[PDB]
RNA sequence: GCUGCAGUUAAAAAGCUCGUAGUUGGAUCUUGGAGGGUGCGCCGUCCCCGCCUUGCCUCCGAAGCGUUUACUUUGAAAAAAU
């Protein structure tokens, strides 16, 4: 119920409950169970796409992700179908640590890991938002109006799973960072 | 460009972007770490392990299929040897040049070259020492160097 | 240099002619392949330029010799690239 | 080798505009290059720029109009004392009226006008007009 | 430890008296030496060694008769050749306008070092405090040993 | 000749390289409406400020208290004559 899988320091509910139930629904089965069972989730958040189909974002412990990666496509396919009208995906909760000041104080708290920096984390978010494709490259555009836009290049193959999504990834990303993201396709070295 | 000559030559790896992959790469961390350790048993250097792994068996970079550089893998198993390999091959090279110069006292080129090599060694050791790898007070000496490299 | 290129989107053809280090954003110019030799049926992955002898799984065979550059594959052999 | 990276970016720009060029690719970029490119941008001296992400140190493409006579870098990064800023802008700016000295202060990389208004000071990066 | 007392004169803290006495256990009494100490002030913790110790050192800021007043300085330990005293090197920046770059410059400062501090080893950064003339050269006394195994160039342990 | 010099031929790059001191050193770790000064005749113009992750902890003050600095900023302390 709420207790097990919606935990991570808060019980709660509603959607988390629905999705969890959906996972159980999937759980009845074969190899489409036992493999999942281990997987667990911290929380779910829902945020929309501009005309109005919402996207559902799921949070993972991070040690878990390799396994989630293991399934992903098949699971997402199920969650989109059972829960339709939403774009489902998977993001790992990452900690982020503040850069020390100085007088922040500083009781030289244990170093911290780049694998804890806000930029690194955000990069991870970008990496997580798209899936099996791969981010081929990136560029940053400085708009006349002091604005910045990040062009995130994408692979080509197998993309289709993401193609329809793109707009949500942009919106979702915004909700998290407040930065603007855009997507593109390549090229194929020759 | 270059340190002990006027050579310009740009030349390199050119390492790949793609964050992940290879994808056509199955195997596993398990697999190649075993592979690495077994090769290092045989006496192979990390450069050498990386090459042979690269060409014979699928490993584009050992880093990517395992979050660790080959040397770090070796050291963690307990395969790290006494001085870093670059320093080794330098010391060994200055040895072979030194042996050749003892044979042929008439070769001024060789004497020049020996100096160059030796300077490169002393600076490298200064760097390793600054960085704990070598005990502060480490030095390379002709006398003892011969005995050191083998 | 006539005050005309889109340094940001350069052409794939003239990007493909340039040095690996001179490429817009860098990238290599080398690849991997699967290699055959009828007697066996399984397939060894090989690196385009190779230095090492590469021998097959079992048969002391051959499977290219090295050179200045790309390994020269040996006589009666076949090879799909290839991935991403 | 390299001591600074800014000086290269700035020079590269200046030679682009001198040729009659409308774009450049600078390498390798840095937070400081971005910040400087940005101050330039706010003021009009360049168009829009783009940081391309090699898995290395970066490469920037700047699209430039042609309002730029010169963007220089001051090395070393001398300390300036609020009434050495008045002395700097006079040394290296065309008329009292325009052109900016851009420095780095505790409270941000800024053009000296913004410096005067905040009322902070620091070490001098460079300039343009 | 090493027998302190070593010299020819009986080392003692002034006006801190004894009197051992008869009856059983101890025997006399167990500590056998009353010890007097004080905190320097300025929030410098008086290290345990001072309180725990047998050593005499009049010159000690914690155990001895010296007051710390005046400049509080920090420097890097260049020498620990002399007994109970060290030499520290103080780097400072000299500003030259006439055209403007100033050039690193340094001064060495002799400073007394209480036996309470140990591992005073060259390389260690140390915080010394001004004091009454201890010796013709020495104006200062080591108040705090800043330390660090860090500076990694080796790996310190505990 | 710092600002602000010249050194192919005018006065001036050591025959060449190694090299300690000294100097000099790549990218990369925080983000995404009104208060106060002086001009112009109740109106406004133009700075400056907290805003539309930002010292932790001890448990408002106090205290703990600073990771070190340089830097720069705001104060005091700053002989009169000049």
């Amino acid at each position: 119920s709420a207790k097990i899988v919606k935990p991570n320091g808060e019980k709660p509910d509603e959607f988390e409950s629905g999705i969890s139930q959906a996972l159980l629904e999937l759980e009845m089965n074969s190899d489409l169970k036992a493999q999942l069972r281990e997987l667990n989730i911290t929380a779910a958040k829902e945020i929309e796409v501009g005309g109005g189909r919402k996207a559902i974002i799921i949070f993972v412990p991070v040690p878990q992700l390799k396994s989630f990666q293991k399934i992903q496509v098949r699971l997402v396919r199920e969650l989109e179908k059972k829960f339709s009208g939403k774009h489902v995906v998977f993001i790992a909760q990452r900690r982020i640590l503040p850069k020390p000041t100085r007088k922040s104080r500083t009781k030289n708290k244990q170093k911290r890991p780049r694998s804890r920096t806000l930029t690194a984390v955000h990069d991870a978010i970008l990496e997580d938002l798209v899936f099996p494709s791969e981010i081929v490259g990136k560029r940053i555009r400085v708009k006349l109006d002091g604005s910045r836009l990040i062009k995130v290049h994408l692979d080509k193959a197998q993309q289709n799973n993401v193609e329809h999504k793109v707009e949500t990834f942009s919106g979702v990303y915004k909700k998290l960072t407040g930065k603007d993201v855009n997507f593109e396709f390549p090229e194929f070295q020759l | 460009g270059r340190m002990h000559a006027p050579g310009k030559g740009l030349s390199q790896s050119a390492l790949p972007y793609r964050r992940s992959v290879p994808t056509w790469l199955k195997l596993t961390s398990d697999d190649v770490k075993e592979q690495i350790y077994k090769l290092a048993k045989k006496g192979l250097t990390p450069s050498q392990i990386g090459v042979i792994l690269r060409d014979s068996h699928g490993v584009a970079q050992v880093r990517f299929v395992t979050g660790n550089k080959i040397l770090r893998i070796l050291k963690s198993k307990g395969l790290a040897p006494d001085l870093p390999e670059d320093l080794y091959h330098l010391i060994k090279k200055a040895v072979a040049v030194r042996k050749h110069l003892e044979r042929n006292r008439k070769d001024k080129d060789a004497k020049f070259r020996l100096i160059l090599i030796e300077s490169r060694i002393h600076r490298l050791a200064r760097y390793y020492k600054t960085k704990r790898v070598l005990p502060p007070n480490w030095k390379y000496e002709s006398s003892t160097a011969s005995a050191l490299v083998a | 240099m006539p005050l005309a290129k889109d340094l940001l989107h350069p052409s794939p053809e003239e990007e493909k002619r340039k040095h690996k280090k001179k490429r817009l954003v860098q990238s290599p110019n080398s690849y991997f392949m699967d290699v055959k030799c009828p007697g066996c049926y399984k397939i060894t992955t090989v690196f385009s330029h190779a230095q090492t002898v590469v021998l097959c799984v079992g048969c002391s065979t051959v499977l290219c010799q090295p050179t200045g550059g790309k390994a020269r594959l040996t006589e009666g052999c076949s090879f799909r690239r290839k991935q991403h | 080798v390299r001591m600074n990276v800014l000086a290269d970016a700035l020079k590269s720009i200046n030679n682009a505009e001198k040729r009659g060029k409308r774009q450049v690719l600078i390498r390798p970029c840095s937070k400081v290059i971005v910040r400087f490119l940005t101050v330039m941008m706010k003021h009009g001296y360049i168009g829009e720029f783009e940081i391309i992400d090699d898995h290395r140190a970066g490469k920037i493409v700047v699209n430039l109009t042609g309002r730029l006579n010169k963007c220089g870098v001051i090395s070393p990064r001398f300390d300036v004392q609020l009434k050495d800023l008045e002395k700097w802008q006079n040394n290296l700016l065309p008329s009292r009226q325009f052109g900016f000295i851009v420095l780095t202060t505790s409270a941000g990389i800024m053009d000296h006008e913004e410096a005067r208004r905040k009322h902070t000071g620091g070490k001098i990066l460079g300039f343009f007009f | 430890m090493a027998d302190i007392q070593t010299e020819r004169a009986y080392q003692k803290q002034p006006t801190i008296f004894q009197n051992k006495k008869r009856v059983l256990l101890g025997e006399t009494g167990k500590e056998k030496l009353p010890r007097y100490y004080k905190n320097i002030g300025l929030g410098f913790k008086t290290p345990k060694e001072a309180i725990e110790g047998t050593y005499i050192d009049k010159k000690c800021p914690f155990t001895g008769n010296v007051s710390i007043r005046g400049r509080i300085l920090s420097g890097v330990v260049t020498k620990m050749k002399m007994q109970r005293t060290i030499v520290i090197r103080r780097d400072y920046l000299h500003y030259i306008r006439k055209y403007n770059r100033f050039e690193k410059r340094h001064k060495n400062m002799s400073v007394h070092l209480s036996p309470c501090f140990r591992d005073v080893q060259i390389g260690d950064i140390v915080t010394v405090g001004e004091c009454r003339p201890l010796s013709k050269t020495v104006r200062f006394n080591v108040l705090k040993v800043t330390k660090a195994a860090g500076t990694k160039k080796q790996f310190q342990k505990f």
